[PDB]
């Protein structure tokens, strides 16, 4: 069901997603043990993903949100990195999937730091790096991220100590 | 897991780092579409 349409870097929508990718690194207090030591990406490609059975049922439960949340779905376009990401694009984020409990529970996680969900792609706290080097902070290998569309509806405000 | 009741996700918002953005979480599959598939490598600080 999905097709992935490559953008021009030319195109302004590759522009503003790089935009959101480059603006949105901060420091961790790891100092860069998980995701590696960097301020910066050198982007080297962006997808539009496109899968029609997986935008409708996206549409469909977001009109009832919004319709439980005086018409106001609360979208956002937000970051998203594990090792899951091209079982994701082919079908879709599965909740079942998403057992493993972290600082909020068992679910699916995004960020608005893309630098806090670089520090997954290679799974928890890291893991153990690229594959080919074992190095979390690789300079090398390929990583990929998802920006997503994401319904938050009524969302739930917890404080964190981070 | 499930949504706390009455809600819909939640927003984990730090409050010891003021420089360090939100994360969200979603409990349904159908909450979120994958709308761009970012390829990069992180860079080295000069
Ligand atoms: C092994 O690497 C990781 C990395 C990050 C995570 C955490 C984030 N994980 C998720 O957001 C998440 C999202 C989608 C999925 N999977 C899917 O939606 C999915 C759909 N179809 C498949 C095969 O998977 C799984 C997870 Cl674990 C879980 C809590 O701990 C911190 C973040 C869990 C495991
Ligand atoms: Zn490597």
């Amino acid at each position: 069901g999905t097709i992935l349409i490559d953008l021009s870097p030319d195109d302004k929508e590759f522009q503003s997603v790089e935009e959101e990718m480059q603006s949105t690194v901060r420091e961790h207090r790891d100092g860069g043990h998980a995701g590696g030591i960097f301020n910066r990406y050198n982007i080297l490609k962006i997808q539009k993903v496109c899968n029609k059975k997986l935008w409708e049922r996206y549409t469909h439960r977001r009109k009832e949100v919004s319709e439980e949340n005086h018409n106001h779905a609360n979208e956002r376009m937000l970051f998203h990195g594990s090792p899951f990401v091209n079982a994701i694009i082919h079908k879709g984020f599965d909740e079942r999937h998403a057992y493993i409990g972290g600082m909020f529970g068992a679910g699916i996680y995004f960020a608005e730091n893309s630098s806090k969900s670089n520090q997954y792609v290679y799974g928890i706290g890291g893991g153990t790096g690229c594959p080919v080097h074992k190095d979390r902070s690789c300079y090398i290998c390929h990583r990929q991220l998802l920006f997503c569309r994401v319904t938050l509806g009524k969302s739930f405000l917890q404080f964190s100590a981070m | 897991a499930h949504s706390p009741p009455g809600h819909h996700s939640v927003t984990g918002r730090p409050s010891v780092n003021g420089l360090a953005l939100a994360e969200y979480v979603i409990y349904r599959g159908e909450q979120a579409y994958p709308e761009y598939l970012i390829t990069y490598q992180i860079m080295r600080p000069e």
